[PDB]
RNA sequence: CUCUAGUCUGUUUAAAAAGGCAGGGAUGAGCUGUGAAUAGGAGUGAAAGGCUAAACAAACUCGGAGAUAGCUGGUUCUCCCCGAAAUGGAUUUAAGUUCAGCCUUAUUUUAGUUUAAUAGAGGUAGAGCACUAAUUGAGCUAGGGCCUGUCAAAGGGUACCAAACUCAGUUAAACUCCGAAUGCUAUUAAAUGAUGAAUAGGAGUGAGACUAUGGGCGAUAAGGUUCAUAGUCGAGAGGGAAACAACCCAGACCAACAGCUAAGGUCUCAAAAAUGUGUUAAGUGGAAAAGGAGGUUUAGGUACGUAAACAGCCAGGAGGUUGGCUUAGAAGCAGCCAUACCUUUAAAGAGUGCGUAAUAGCUCACUGGUCGAGUACUUAAGCGCCGAUAAUGUAACGGGGCUAAAC
RNA sequence: GGCGGCCGUAACUAUAACGGUCCUAAGGUAGCGAAAUUCCUUGUCGGGUAAGUUCCGACCCGCACGAAUGGUGUAACGAUUUGGACGCUGUCUCAACGUGGAGCUCGGUGAAAUUGAAGUAUCGGUGAAGAUGCCGAUUACUUGUGGUUAGACGGAAAGACCC
RNA sequence: GGGUAGUUUGACUGGGGCGGUCGCCUCCUAAAGAGUAACGGAGGUGCGCAAAGGUUACCUUAGAGUGGUUGGAAAUCACUCUGUAAGUGUAAAGGCAUAAGGUAGCUUAACUGUAAGACUGACAAGUCGAACAGAUACGAAAGUAGGUCUUAGUGAUCUGGCGGUGGCAAGUGGAAGCGCCGUCACUUAACGAAUAAAAGGUACUCCGGGGAUAACAGGCUUAUCCUUCCCAAGAGUUCACAUCGACGGAAGGGUUUGGCACCUCGAUGUCGGCUCAUCGCAUCCUAGGGCUGGAGCAGGUCCUAAGGGUAUGGCUGUUCGCCAUUUAAAGCGGUACGCGAGCUGGGUUCAGAACGUCGUGAGACAGUUUGGUCCCUAUCUGCCACAAGCGUUGGAUAUUUGAGAG
């Protein structure tokens, strides 16, 4: 998985997120993007799904970035109990994403290819996405 | 049918079922208040047309200041910057016409 | 398995007293403070717990020098 | 003669504990008549908290007594004026009470309230990495181990484990080099007209609810719980949302068989609309997701084309070459590798699929002729389609119905 | 009134006669044991039955048996509890007919709890969240009698449970 | 000295109990003045110091790099860069270069009487304060000092003790005693402190109330549960989709265990069985199909379809489940987990008694065993049947078409 190895605080407050994306909108690290077009979390672990479908798809073309991590504890009251006692524990991790963050990128293989691996990887997260190549190289 | 559901949708109907008619007449009345407002040094006539009951505090607190209590109101005001200003917090619940 | 703290103090009531441009007379309280998040400029004084309070009628006013906030009765 | 297991009737009963079938004891710790004795914190009790006048975990009568209740119920004629609160603090307090806050009456006093202008203090939203932490990919490189001229001397090959540093890129309520909008305070000038304040008499209230925003807890579940601002209900009638305290419009002194309008409507039930330009074929309208999608309107890109595009139709669709192989076979189609493998080249791919142990065999990309303009892939919007899915009865337009009487 | 733990140990595997250790006033002997005690559990095996969470006989891993709050048995006894068998049967497959008192009709006498009243239908909804009374729609001549209890959150007892 | 008597045995609490908590201080929540809740998120505290207080004067860390007896990553020394990141008795925050940090000298202001004016505030209280008289400490002096860089280290009244003063002194003079000033004794911690002095049981229970508050149902919600659906790595000789589909993703159903406490405690009777059913289709059988890795027989998967049917017994109070035989099949659910003013009372949930466990005990146990009153004549609607009256446009008597319904 992927997870912060070390916290401040265990557990912290559930905020409202809202809002376009205002920065990690561009694509930096590589050639083809996978922008999101809602605002919600990514789980660590739909985030690992996702990179094993891109990366097996690819055979070595190329390479993958990951430009989310999770570093948001999702706590859950244990099964049975009542509304009492507070806050009671880390269960697994989010990651925060706005309607154009840009959440994953690929390099190194043919446009078509990359397409469709990374329609495969949207095929396993929560929120719709659009693939984009750079629109300012080719 | 769920209760959140149909209450959330019988709310976005009443939302959604404006006339555009009452819509435009809106549009044209806060432009020919805005074009009044914009002169100054003028003596306009403010009539009171939307009701005191449920609106903010702050804004009933505007039209009693500049003496306003009921629909269909007449006062006639001086117009400069205090006066300007609360013409413009209470833009929506007024007429403007001008004493020539 | 209860809660482990809740447990708060009471609010202090810190700030301005005055605020800058209003008229004040002799020992008037200005700020109160903890550490001197404004400084002392002409005829003010400050207590021992950080309180600033005016040696003079006068009026308000703050001053910025280097970035830091210093009150004074003129 | 005495008692009552089992069962039924009875159960507003014939009976305030019986009756019909029956059952147990019946020479004994037996049953019974007539007297007498033991009295309320006491009696008696083969012991059930049983009985002591049909009521016993402390009888009955009278008296204290009109006991005490922070609890429940009730409290009787009319009109006029003003008009709350369900918050804060404390509490053997949390369903109580008290002070403040909010109300009213009387007198005195005059200065709330909203703007505008000028001038002030924040650290929130947002943003940022300069601090405290988290974190992505390269570059660099200590240090740690791996390997190697190895002893453990000084060494060298570094896939790595990786500090610090450099470039690029992210996260934060308890991070801030920065930083608004509103809100708050002071003064002045206008505007509004008793809404402010002081003293005194009398209170009530201290269970709130929902709606629109900002939050905490919960599971960004609850008509959930707990706070902040404003509104309404509470204490508010009237019109609208089919019905529907909290939503929308709007504050009822009384009367009129007058008019203009707000919300919301104008085929009909049911008081009120017609015309203009388009869209929709699903009754969508008149519920909803991931996803699928040659539905259609309009606009715009990339391929491709009157020097013949696409679909069809007629042909070739090969030779070197079983590409080298792995394998047993792999001859284009188990599987490895590329196919920088060439030629005849019209065009033929180390082959698109079907199918053969292995081919064989049938097809396609590929290109040529017949035909004769838009086609083939996508992008943004306006409406649509499927996904669509519970139990008394059509029942997710209020009904009839409507292709507009829908958008 | 009280009557313990942990660890290691044999010609497979298993267990532990045995040994060590800590602690206590002392650490449960005889006998009994999924029991009127056994949570896991319908433990496991055997008997009974075509099929047995009950029953009987054992095993012992006794959550949480145990020796005058007696332990383990016992002939006889029991309107006690439990399992099995024979006989017998309308208990049942499966109900039918007949008999007596009510019920039904008429004459005489004549209550009761209850009751805001009432030209008191149904469905899908709405609403203090289960509507005879509200909305939309559907259905229904007026009024009695003999039956039946689905509803009127029916009647009866200022809920005994909970606070 | 429970033989007897009078009493106490807290509250908050997403019902109560169990557990936890109760005062004060710091930060966040807190939405840029102040204030603002929850059994919301992190910590501290019931002191320490005769200097670690007052004043005067003088100095500046930590880290990285670099050169060095042991000495190493890091001790002490020196320089460069960095410029408070160090250090401030003690948590955190706000502050601290003029340093409030470090060092040294002297010293006791860790003073008496006061105090204009304020902050905060229901009240009681708490906090800041220039300046004045007396008398000191330091300094040449100006000046500073009424404890500690700041904010926690605390406790009302009554009662009593100790020292001082000499005000009150029951006829007078004294005195006991009291008052005044200084000051000591409370985990009164449940910390605005009901007493100087206080634990439990009630299923033998009783009374006043509450749906302000739980258990059974209805309602809201869907975590959990159930039913699907999206993506297709693969398995399947090759062949993702005959079939299974992991890892994830999106919904519906309101049936399971729960959440909330909105209706009902001047009563809405709780599990099964019996009787009687009615409805939904997510179809167990019969019927119609598509595809199969479907030869045939027999299946697997999916679609359409609710007309009818859908077993008898053994064990258990059981629903459920297992088992024995059958059968074309032995469906899944809603209806107050259908149906007690229709029935049964085995189970649960009263008073008897017994076993195990817990408690010194009274007693307790979603541990077990045994015994243990199931009330009501139908006013209304509804339903099953049968009549009286009138209507159907003149009034009657036979025979029938048929909407509509079963």
């Amino acid at each position: 998985m992927l997870s912060p190895k070390k916290v401040k605080y265990r557990k912290k407050q559930r905020g409202r997120l809202s809002g376009e994306a205002q920065k990690g909108n561009k694509i930096s690290f590589g050639e083809y993007g996978l922008v999101s077009l809602e605002t919600n979390f990514i789980t660590a672990r739909q985030i690992e799904a996702a990179r094993i479908a891109m990366t097996r798809k690819i055979k070595r073309g190329g390479r993958v970035w990951i430009r989310i991590f999770p570093d948001i504890p999702y706590t859950k009251k244990p099964a049975e109990t009542r509304m009492g006692k507070g806050k009671g524990g880390v269960d697994h991790w989010n990651a925060p994403v706005k309607l154009g963050t840009v959440m994953f990128e690929m390099s190194g293989v043919v446009e078509e290819l990359a397409q469709e691996a990374m329609s495969l990887a949207s095929s396993k997260l929560p929120v719709k996405t659009m693939f984009v190549v750079r629109r300012d190289l080719r | 049918i769920k209760r959140k559901l149909r209450l959330q949708l019988k709310k976005a109907r009443f939302n959604a079922s404006r006339s555009r008619s009452k819509n435009k007449c809106f549009i044209k009345r806060m432009e020919n208040n805005r074009k009044i407002i914009s002169k100054n040094n003028i003596n306009v006539q403010v009539f009171l047309v939307r009701s005191l009951i449920g609106k903010l505090n702050k804004k009933v607190k505007v039209l009693k200041a500049l003496g306003l209590n009921k629909i269909g109101d007449k006062k006639v005001h001086f117009l400069n910057e205090s006066i300007k200003g609360m013409l413009n917090e209470t833009i929506n619940m007024i007429l403007l016409s001008e004493v020539m | 398995g209860s809660s482990k703290n809740g447990r708060d103090s009471i609010s202090k009531r810190l700030g301005v007293k005055r605020s800058g441009g209003q008229f004040v007379k002799a020992g008037e309280i200005i700020v109160r403070q903890r550490g001197t998040k404004f400084h002392k400029g002409k005829n003010v004084g400050l207590g021992r717990d950080y309180t600033i309070f005016a040696l003079s009628s006068g009026k308000v006013e703050f001053k910025t020098l280097k970035g830091r906030k210093y009150v004074s009765i003129v």
